[PDB]
């Protein structure tokens, strides 16, 4: 379900607000810590063993800044997401295999990431227009798949 | 399989929602609802506006539901029996609902009780969620 | 889907022995019988209460030819799969809103009914193209939730 | 969570394996490495090609292991500890990947004891297969 006005407004508020090297740090080492297979696509970033371990790894704090980063290309860029994220589609899949159920997996843990920080201001209509965008760069990640 | 610190983490962080149980499970319903607008064809003889009596009322069956799967959490499968023969023979409803529902429940937790919602506690909260959603929609009668 | 001239040829030859009016209903029962919940879509096709019920219902055989003929096309048309199936990808996504998990579990069930009737026959290279086959078409069903 | 049914249809369809154990372990490995790729990045180590000698007493291992599991059914997190530790702490099986070995499991079975394959005897068999590839997946202890 595409994007109307209102939401649009909406989301791109709260983005704004959205601190830029930490949420995303958080949301991958919560999903790491959530649904730790995906761990072992990370053999190179040393220590993940336990929770605290995982979210203050800086490898880890790093490697999220990019993606929040890719998730704010895929906001400016909704109406033509595939384009945007077609080399990433290439890494992801062909490259490293990863299964693209643990594409949605992350997309929710950011979810959650945006209701802790934000509490009441992440309304159930604000998360409605969210599901919408993380489930485009779910599927759009995964287009080569396709 | 839940570990004997998840068992901890979720009775723990339940006790915390404490009075809020039935708020928080309207809540988890209304964003499900609103978010994967699919889900709406399981309730069509519900009134689903913004507010409505009858999602609060369901939010409240569905909290202690839950309340009671954690006072049970050793022996679900008994303790849930009668809600896995509505939801896995009557309704028949598809796994992938219950994985919305436990997202917006989890997405509820955190944005109302952040200081219980670490990252421990959300994997425990998740496994004990996706217990309760495999013994729901399985057939074991 | 590409497949080699070889697994072309040991498909074909299987396909080419199969019960067109039966493996359909057999594997709709199955799916049925196996995954209790895709029994929501079809409460117009009567007695669905045990699986010997499921079985000889005659709606489920009825519409189980059908589905056989659409993989039929499909073994006709691995080229342009998305294409074939861009029709039915409309009715299944935009009319019926099927959860497009559901799909890959019919192929399975296919594979497992093919099995079941082939033995020794259905070899693992054999299961292999197949898998290739059913892996498409499921993608091409889902191509409009793309 | 599996039926009294289900234990039945998995002790009844799973014990005409028996002398064939390592076999249809094999080949459903076969089958997986084979029909998904993907699956071979965990077996670097093995010899994967078609009869080794690695694959096969692998596949001996798997089936005793899941005929060890059909054993202690009611305690198979227990029973499984120590595969559990080895595929989620050790190993972090993906697990889509379980899925794809339980296909293959069950289209072996569905290849070579047809008349034991019933839909019902199918259904049991994939219950029991979920149920072992959450254990082997969680980690709890
Ligand atoms: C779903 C949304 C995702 C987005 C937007 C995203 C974004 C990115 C980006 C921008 C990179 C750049 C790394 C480079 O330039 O080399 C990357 C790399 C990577 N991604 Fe993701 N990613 C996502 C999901 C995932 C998931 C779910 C996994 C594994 C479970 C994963 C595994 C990796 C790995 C292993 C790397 C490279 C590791 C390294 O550089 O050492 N990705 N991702
Ligand atoms: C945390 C997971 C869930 C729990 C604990 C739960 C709990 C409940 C409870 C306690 C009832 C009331 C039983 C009664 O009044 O006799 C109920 C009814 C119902 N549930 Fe669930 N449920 C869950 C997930 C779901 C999901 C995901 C759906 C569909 C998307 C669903 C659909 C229904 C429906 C349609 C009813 C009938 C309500 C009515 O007709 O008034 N449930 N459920
Ligand atoms: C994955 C491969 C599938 C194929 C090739 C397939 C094929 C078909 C075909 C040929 C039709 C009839 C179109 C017509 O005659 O106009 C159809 C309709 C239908 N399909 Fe399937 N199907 C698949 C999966 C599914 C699944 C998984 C479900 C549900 C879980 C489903 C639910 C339905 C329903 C409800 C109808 C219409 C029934 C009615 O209106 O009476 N399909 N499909
Ligand atoms: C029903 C599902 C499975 C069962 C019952 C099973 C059972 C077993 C058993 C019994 C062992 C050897 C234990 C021992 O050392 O004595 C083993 C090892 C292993 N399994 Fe699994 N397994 C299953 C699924 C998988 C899957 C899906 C994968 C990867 C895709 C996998 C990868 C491995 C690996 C890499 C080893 C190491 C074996 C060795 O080095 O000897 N397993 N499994
Ligand atoms: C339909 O898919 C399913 C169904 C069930 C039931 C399941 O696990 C049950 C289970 C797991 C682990 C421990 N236990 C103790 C008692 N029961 C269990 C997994 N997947």
């Amino acid at each position: 379900v595409h994007l109307t006005p209102v939401e649009k407004s909406a989301v791109t508020a709260l983005w704004g607000k959205v601190n830029v090297d930490e949420v995303g740090g958080e949301a991958l080492g919560r999903l790491l810590v959530v649904y730790p297979w995906t761990q072992r696509f990370f053999e190179s970033f040393g220590d993940l063993s336990t929770p605290d371990a995982v979210m203050g790894n800086p490898k880890v704090k790093a490697h999220g800044k990019k993606v929040l980063g890719a998730f704010s290309d895929g906001l400016a860029h909704l109406d033509n997401l595939k384009g945007t994220f077609a080399t990433l589609s290439e890494l992801h899949c062909d490259k490293l295999h990863v299964d693209p159920e643990n594409f949605r997996l992350l997309g929710n843990v950011l979810v959650c990431v945006l209701a802790h920080h934000f509490g009441k201001e992440f309304t159930p209509p604000v998360q409605a227009a969210y599901q919408k965008v993380v489930a485009g760069v779910a599927n759009a990640l995964a287009h080569k798949y396709h | 399989v839940l570990s004997p610190a998840d068992k901890t983490n979720v009775k723990a962080a339940w006790g915390k929602v404490g009075a809020h149980a039935g708020e928080y499970g309207a809540e988890a319903l209304e964003r499900m609802f609103l978010s994967f607008p699919t889900t709406k064809t399981y309730f069509p003889h519900f009134d689903l506006s913004h507010g409505s009596a009858q999602v609060k009322g369901h939010g409240k069956k569905v909290a202690d539901a839950l309340t009671n799967a954690v006072a049970h959490v050793d022996d679900m499968p008994n303790a849930l029996s009668a809600l896995s023969d509505l939801h896995a023979h009557k309704l028949r409803v598809d796994p992938v609902n219950f994985k919305l529902l436990s997202h917006c429940l989890l997405v509820t937790l955190a944005a109302h009780l952040p200081a219980e919602f670490t990252p421990a506690v959300h994997a425990s909260l998740d496994k004990f969620l996706a217990s309760v959603s495999t013994v729901l929609t399985s057939k074991y009668r």
